[PDB]
């Protein structure tokens, strides 16, 4: 198995489908994202196609088997409400946590600005993943708050079943 | 709103 397998360090990779593009995060050696963005289908990343490891239409979340030589993000362990969201345009929007899976937007931005960011991971100022963006809440083209799935939900999804035939 |  002598393979160079040279790659650049990057916990978050760019993932896209045949309808839209979004970002995913690898937690515990497992990629994570929302179902409406990726869904239970093949994902084309920078390396190529990706195999499906976990799927949950009810929870709107899917995961892929992380290839070897990949990094992972630890869970948040600081009780910090403030969170940082990674946008596909290399933009970080400070989001204050207002619940287990609910947050608020300090700067009112158009929904288009947040589009293409679902699946991205949110990291607390300490430097640990806190969850993944799922959808934004807006009234008339302006989003004032956002919703994300905490990393704790991932533990129950994998524990409930391992998608084994 | 879903974004994805
Ligand atoms: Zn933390």
């Amino acid at each position: 198995t002598g393979r160079d397998k040279n790659q650049v360090e990057g916990e978050v990779q760019v993932v896209s489908t045949a309808t839209q593009s979004f970002l995913a995060t690898c937690v515990n050696g497992v990629c994570w994202t929302v179902y409406h963005g990726a869904g239970s289908k093949t994902l084309a990343g920078p390396k190529g196609p990706i195999t499906q490891m976990y799927t949950n239409v009810d929870q709107d979340l899917v995961g892929w088997q992380a290839p070897p030589g990949a990094r992972s993000l630890t869970p948040c362990t600081c009780g910090s409400s403030d969170l940082y969201l990674v946008t596909r345009h290399a933009d970080v929007i400070p989001v204050r946590r207002r619940g287990d899976s609910r947050g608020s937007l300090l700067s009112p931005r158009p929904v288009s600005y947040l589009k293409g960011s679902s699946g991205g991971p949110l990291l607390c100022p300490s430097g640990h993943a806190v969850g993944i963006f799922r959808a934004a809440v807006c009234t008339r083209g302006v989003a004032k708050a956002v919703d994300f799935v905490p990393v704790e939900s991932m533990e129950t999804t994998m524990r409930a079943s391992k998608k084994k035939k | 709103e879903l974004x994805x």
